[PDB]
RNA sequence: UGAAACUCAAAGGAAUUGACGGGGGCCCGCACAAGCGGUGGAGCAUGUGGUUUAAUUCGAAGCAACGCGAAGAACCUUACCAGGCCUUGACAUGCUAGGGAACCCGGGUGAAAGCCUGGGGUGCCCCGCGAGGGGAGCCCUAGCACAGGUGCUGCAUGGCCGUCGUCAGCUCGUGCCGUGAGGUGUUGGGUUAAGUCCCGCAACGAGCGCAACCCCCGCCGUUAGUUGCCAGCGGUUCGGCCGGGCACUCUAACGGGACUGCCCGCGAAAGCGGGAGGAAGGAGGGGACGACGUCUGGUCAGCAUGGCCCUUACGGCCUGGGCGACACACGUGCUACAAUGCCCACUACAAAGCGAUGCCACCCGGCAACGGGGAGCUAAUCGCAAAAAGGUGGGCCCAGUUCGGAUUGGGGUCUGCAACCCGACCCCAUGAAGCCGGAAUCGCUAGUAAUCGCGGAUCAGCCAUGCCGCGGUGAAUACG
RNA sequence: AAAAAUGUUCUAA
RNA sequence: CGCGGGGUGGAGCAGCCUGGUAGCUCGUCGGGCUCAUAACCCGAAGGUCGUCGGUUCAAAUCCGGCCCCCGCAACCA
């Protein structure tokens, strides 16, 4: 994991998007490509569109998934098994 | 064995140092 | 394909380098890139002069490019004006005090890098490839060489089925270290593709 | 996609972690040695020509 | 006795060069045999098939494709996919027109690219107490010429490489034989690692190969003596540390040395068997070195290069994804299944390499990864550094274990803009399969195999258990 | 004095 | 609604008699040998027994109906 001598990582551009919504009485649909930005308490209750390489998957963020990265919830490979 | 990282033998294998192989 | 370069094989026993200098790890590549940028310019400009070997020496923010050549008067030009037309354009890409020297090659037909360029141009001019080889190997032997060997690979005469042709006279001991075998390759571009011209000149054993 | 990748490699990048060595002679990206600026192939072509100062075919 | 229709562009004869034979003869190669260790079963690492996928870029295909191109895929790399963007363009030389700039510091929007923007202020020779007007590195906008393509063809190609095979061979010039292909030479007797050499001979020479010249290792000599070494007197905080010395060890350049030169025996000879001297003996051990050719071998994706093909797109920029997928199958490896072992502590003996946003002594914080301090070294000086197996002491007592270390939970560390996909390391916990592997199959003939560790290239980091090197310990066996 | 069958079409560069 | 026999892995046959146990050859799939294929060698998977119903603790096996498929018979006028 990221050395906590450094901060918790959010790309800033995504972080603005959510702090405006809280201030203005949220929420809008947030479409970002920052799969790496850590889910941060200022996100709970919102829904972020995460680009998995093809589509922006919606992701409703709850309290029990905070320490995670956004990419964890938009998988990149579709499987369905073998014939 | 060399695969057991928690030993003075496995640390020699990965070339690393720790409580189980100090300097 | 299996045979090793006769120059690289003899480097240190019969062939000295074309670039001689020392440079600690911190700037070998920079002097090396410069060395290549120089040779590129001169091999282009001094092509019609009969370029055979660019020696590049270097010491302390200065460089001594020594061009061995068939027709030195072509390189120098009018009284040393075309010579200095390069002595400064060289120093415009050298930055250093880039001293230029010109050397006379005693025999052109004894210079493997030129024989190959001669035959390469003869195919570009659509001469008979078989004849054009036997002619060149003939001149090298008349010029006193102890043995010569010349090779054309490619679409000889534009034949769809590409081919290799060669001829050799005297002897050419590629396995001997004390043999002095000048080697020269030239590339012949034609309308039907590219052609490879290899020249081996046995000069003698030392 | 080659010549525009010789160019993009020379340029200074958005992050120093995005820089990669390319052969100065042929532009190859893999097997390029730091000491020469050359890939493992051009290293062999210039070596045999004698245009590489003081390098000699090793043997032991 | 004996047709025809129809149908083929041959059917044939001898001889030649090859290739082939479950024909022959004579030879060789870890080819078998004799051995020793493995692979095939396990878990994992990696390469591939297949499937999957928006894409899982592309190539490699029996030996000689499969830890191969990849000597470093998180972004870059990247050639694939998705979406957002650019259009003389990221890049080259040339021509114009309008600005008339050169360059450096911002700003709005956006994921970024991009698009829209804002500042100041260009010399060059000029007319100068004037407006300055021009012109010029180089910039920028429009217009073109053109760029660009890892798009296709390795069955159009150069170059480079693999392979047969370091196998002993492949040929030429003149002469001779034959109507001719072609033969002779190069075959034969002997000998060699060898078309190596000897004798013979309608052949006589020659060339490419073999050998040799070259590099490392083995003994001795010269030359040198610091950063290397310490034999012997002086100190000595007891460290070659100081005096001092270069003897030795070493370091690195030039030399000597082995040639069947000598003796016995055989033989016509070349040679072969043995002996002596000698560090080394029959080419001392290892390397580099690969004939004419083969395989329409391999590589247009390293590069080059003909032709075909695309041109607001098959070019270019970006962000994200993918190259790491997983019902399966194969190759190459790592780790082991234990007691000739495992574990902890103490303690010895290497070599070759690397090291100035480098290697890091020592110091404190920390169980540790590491962190903070902080000397020395442009390095025979300072550092990576501990080499490990080993030697000693002690613990485990035959258990799926104090064997094994996969898998998984949690907690950290570090490089990096950033470790979700997808990093490496550290610590607590978890502690799977595996009891020596079916049919089948690999390597090695000596300082080899086996086993032990160490370094380098790539490299921010690293999926390295891979590769290229390095020494430590050190066998078994070959009747044939 | 012999276990053991087979190798699609065109092309031979 | 004259009398017999049969239906079970993909094919062809055991197992039913005597209720509890599904078996044999080929085929199919994974590996191996071969340059490759075949043969050959090493492994593995696939059948709820035509069907419905009954007896029984328990049915491919025993009993009754239906479906399907072969065989025999049909004489005296
Ligand atoms: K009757
Ligand atoms: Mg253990
Ligand atoms: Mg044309
Ligand atoms: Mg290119
Ligand atoms: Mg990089
Ligand atoms: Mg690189
Ligand atoms: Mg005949
Ligand atoms: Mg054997
Ligand atoms: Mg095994
Ligand atoms: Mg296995
Ligand atoms: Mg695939
Ligand atoms: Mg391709
Ligand atoms: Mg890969
Ligand atoms: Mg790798
Ligand atoms: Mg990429
Ligand atoms: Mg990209
Ligand atoms: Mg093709
Ligand atoms: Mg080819
Ligand atoms: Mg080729
Ligand atoms: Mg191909
Ligand atoms: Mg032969
Ligand atoms: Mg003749
Ligand atoms: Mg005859
Ligand atoms: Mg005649
Ligand atoms: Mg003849
Ligand atoms: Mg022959
Ligand atoms: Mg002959
Ligand atoms: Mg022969
Ligand atoms: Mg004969
Ligand atoms: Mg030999
Ligand atoms: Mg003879
Ligand atoms: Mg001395
Ligand atoms: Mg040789
Ligand atoms: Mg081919
Ligand atoms: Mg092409
Ligand atoms: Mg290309
Ligand atoms: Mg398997
Ligand atoms: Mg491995
Ligand atoms: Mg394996
Ligand atoms: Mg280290
Ligand atoms: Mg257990
Ligand atoms: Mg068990
Ligand atoms: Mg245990
Ligand atoms: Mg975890
Ligand atoms: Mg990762
Ligand atoms: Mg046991
Ligand atoms: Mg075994
Ligand atoms: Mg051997
Ligand atoms: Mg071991
Ligand atoms: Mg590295
Ligand atoms: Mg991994
Ligand atoms: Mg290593
Ligand atoms: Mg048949
Ligand atoms: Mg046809
Ligand atoms: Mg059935
Ligand atoms: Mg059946
Ligand atoms: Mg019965
Ligand atoms: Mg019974
Ligand atoms: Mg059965
Ligand atoms: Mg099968
Ligand atoms: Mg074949
Ligand atoms: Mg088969
Ligand atoms: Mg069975
Ligand atoms: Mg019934
Ligand atoms: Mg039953
Ligand atoms: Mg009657
Ligand atoms: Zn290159």
């Amino acid at each position: 994991p990221r050395s906590l001598k450094k901060g918790v990582f959010v790309d800033d551009h995504l972080l603005e998007k959510v702090l405006e919504l809280n201030a203005k009485g949220e929420k809008r649909l947030i479409k970002t490509w920052s799969r790496r930005s850590t889910i941060v308490p200022e996100m709970v209750g919102h829904t972020i569109a995460v680009y998995n390489g093809k589509q922006h998957v919606p992701v409703y963020i709850t309290e029990n998934m905070v320490g995670h990265k956004l990419g964890e919830f938009a998988p990149t490979r579709t499987y369905r098994g073998h014939g | 064995g060399k695969g057991d990282r928690r030993t003075r033998r496995g640390k020699i294998w990965r070339g690393t140092y720790g409580k189980y192989r100090p300097r | 394909g299996n045979k090793i370069h006769p120059i690289g094989f003899r480097l240190g026993i019969t062939r000295d380098w074309e670039s001689r200098w020392y440079a600690g790890k911190k700037q070998y590549r920079h002097l090396l890139l410069e060395d290549q940028r120089i040779r590129g310019l001169l091999e282009k400009e001094l092509y019609s002069a009969g370029l055979a070997r660019v020696d590049i020496e270097r010491a302390a923010d200065n460089v001594a490019v020594t061009v061995h050549v068939a027709k030195p008067g072509v390189v120098i030009g009018r009284g040393g004006e075309r010579i200095r037309v390069l002595r400064e354009e060289l120093a415009k890409l050298t930055g250093k005090n880039v001293a230029l020297n010109v050397q006379e090659v005693q025999n052109p037909n004894l210079s493997a890098p030129l024989v190959a360029q001669r035959v390469a141009e003869q195919i570009e001019r659509r001469f008979a490839v078989r004849r054009a080889i036997k002619q060149a190997v003939q001149r090298v032997m008349e010029s006193g060489a102890k043995g010569a060997k010349v090779i054309v690979s490619g679409r000889i005469g534009g034949a769809e089925q590409a081919r290799t042709e060669w001829a050799a006279q005297g002897r050419v001991p590629l396995h001997t270290l004390r043999a002095n075998i000048d080697y020269g390759f030239a590339l012949a571009r034609t309308t039907y593709g590219v052609l490879g011209v290899k020249a081996y000149i046995f000069l003698g054993e030392v | 996609a080659r010549k525009a990748l010789i160019e993009k490699a020379k340029r200074t990048p958005k992050f120093k972690v995005r820089a990669y060595t390319r052969c100065v002679r042929c532009g190859r990206a893999r097997s390029v040695y730091r000491f020469f600026g050359l890939c493992r192939i051009c290293l062999r072509e210039l070596a045999h020509k004698g245009q590489l100062p003081g390098v000699r075919k090793a043997s032991w």
